[PDB]
């Protein structure tokens, strides 16, 4: 059900 | 009184995204939607994690060759929906 996973590389305050 | 107006029909904030797997020979798998930049290493850390292995303990490989950790769908030249799988290692033991 769990099979997902979402992800990028940009990141700031 | 209505403060409408049109908008330009250009988005230049937009990026591509890929669909990639991460494989294993137990038949274990998860699906991710990353951007055509990001690193294959945020994925296959996650891998390696939910199968609570060492990231020491594992090989990974894509369309003949090795996956570094900074390889992104651009400089693998990757379509979507492909397959990255993962593979065990057996060093020591009797001889």
């Amino acid at each position: 059900e769990d099979a997902f996973i979402v992800i990028s590389d940009s990141d700031g305050e | 009184m209505a403060d409408e107006k049109p908008k330009e029909g250009v988005k230049t904030e937009n990026n591509d995204h890929i669909n990639l797997k991460v494989a294993g020979q137990d038949g274990s798998v998860v699906q991710f939607k990353i951007k055509r930049h990001t690193p294959l290493s945020k994925l296959m850390k996650a891998y390696c994690e939910r199968q609570g292995l060492s990231m020491r303990q594992i090989r990974f490989r894509f369309d003949g060759q090795p996956i570094n950790e900074t390889d992104t769908p651009a400089q693998l030249e990757m379509e979507d929906e492909d397959t990255i799988d993962v593979f065990q290692q057996q060093t020591g033991g009797v001889y």
